[PDB]
């Protein structure tokens, strides 16, 4: 029937004057641009057949063609910059607004899709989808008592284009549309659909990748101790996210990172620091290197969760970004934390590892670990211990280290690497 | 989460 | 002791 059309074919019944034959050549190229391997969208715009389905678009009579042409158009939309220009050019963003409030539902369903396609391309499309007023019949889609009525694949496109709206930067969304949008997305979040879950939090961490006041828009919602619980969650789907947006947010203010603290976040990090996911180890090592780079209070929850271990862990053993991240997880803890927190640190057998990865190539994370070995002599030298320092840093091996990099490219790490060794040993 | 998605 | 995003 409209099963594998040519172009040709499809151009010559969308140009007839039949509105029967205009909906079966837009299903077959509907047909067409939904296989799997090349769908054909270039040759679909440069036969000219995107101002044709918008047109169908505002076919009311005739809801098939509205369908097809919106599913045509979303699957172009899905494609290159280029391509999903093609159909913003083409006038698709009013229509496909027109449609989010149509009585059928497949056709709102379609319509919000591409949407998110528009939207996800960059922020300029973004904000240009928002300036139409695509946000309030969104929005109204979800305003029912109970998301559980909603069909899930419906739930899920919504959710979908919604955390599109919410994304990218340079610039980040208007603050207005993220004031309208976030309420929803908290109810979003208490949703028991994995998906709906993990676009919900994927959402809010693009919201929370920002200057310490968009952490406080999302932060005011109450949602950090949801983001906790989260956190724990089985799926990985929903703890990258999770993960991701308490990160964002331990990157603001002493207070938005204790908000974090109180919700329970540091309970989980024994899991997370140990994840056989490697992304997700580098994801929360980063986290805890942004919470030991806080107020000593905060290093000392830190310690009484009995992370300090796990810190010595990854700096031990783990992928060599997630050590990087650890050994600025260590800078910070002994720049910022007491005599009593450091000694604790060096109880806990961060010495050996922090010197084991002086061995390595990048230049910034000997940087980082040359400055935690200062601080750590600081804090010694406090106590009149830097001889059992002194001690323990060269029967590990890190006093040849330390005097290897005295010949070393980087000035920083030459002056330092010499101070050291000309202060203690 | 994927930027774009195609509908099969 | 600062901040990385």
């Amino acid at each position: 029937g409209t099963v594998n059309w040519s172009v040709e074919d499809i151009v010559k019944g969308i140009n007839s004057n039949n509105l029967e034959s205009q909906l079966q050549a837009t299903q077959a190229a509907r047909k067409l641009l939904s296989r799997e391997k090349q769908p054909p969208i270039d040759n679909i715009i440069r036969a000219g057949l995107i101002p044709k389905f918008v047109s169908f678009l505002g076919k009311t009579d005739c809801s098939p063609i509205q369908f097809e042409s919106a599913w045509a158009l979303t699957n172009i939309a899905s494609g290159t910059s280029e391509q999903t220009k093609a159909v913003v050019d083409g006038g698709a963003i009013p229509a496909f607004i027109s449609l989010l409030a149509s009585p059928h539902a497949h056709i709102s369903e379609q319509a919000v899709w591409a949407l998110g396609n528009i939207a996800g391309d960059g922020s300029a499309f973004r904000d240009l989808v928002i300036k139409h007023g695509a946000i309030d019949p969104l929005l109204a889609l979800l305003a029912v008592p109970d998301l559980s009525t909603l069909a899930c694949g419906y739930l899920r496109n919504l959710t979908w284009t919604l955390s599109n709206l919410c994304r990218n930067k340079n610039p980040a969304p208007p603050l207005d549309a993220v004031e309208q949008i976030l309420p929803t997305l908290v109810r979003l979040l208490h949703h028991n659909d994995p998906e709906v879950l993990a676009d919900s939090c994927w959402a809010i961490s693009y919201l929370t990748d920002g200057p310490n006041e968009r952490i406080e828009m999302v932060v005011k919602k109450g949602v950090v101790p949801q983001l906790v619980k989260l956190l724990g969650a089985t799926e990985l789907p929903i703890v990258t996210p999770a993960l991701r947006a308490i990160g964002n947010i331990v990157t603001g203010t002493d207070e938005q990172t204790q908000k974090v603290i109180d919700a329970g976040a540091l309970a989980v990090f024994p899991s997370l620091l140990t994840n056989p996911k490697t992304n997700i180890q580098k994801e929360a090592t980063w986290t805890m290197s942004n919470i030991t780079a806080g107020r000593q209070d905060q290093i000392q929850q830190v310690v009484n969760h009995g992370l300090v271990p796990f810190l010595v862990g990854v700096l031990s053993k783990a992928d060599f970004k997630t050590q990087k991240e650890a050994a600025w997880a260590i800078t910070n803890y002994t720049s910022g934390g007491t005599v009593e927190q450091i000694v604790y640190l060096v109880h806990c057998g961060i010495i050996e590892p922090l010197m084991n990865l002086l061995s390595a190539k990048d230049t910034k994370i000997i940087q980082v670990i040359l400055d935690a070995i200062s601080n750590i002599f600081q804090a010694a030298e406090k106590l009149g211990e830097t001889e059992k320092l002194s001690i323990m840093i060269e029967e590990c091996g890190g006093l040849d280290k330390i005097e290897a990099l005295q010949r070393h490219e980087n000035e920083s790490v030459y002056k330092a690497s010499l101070n050291l060794i000309e202060k203690y040993f | 989460s994927p930027t774009k998605k195609l509908r099969y």
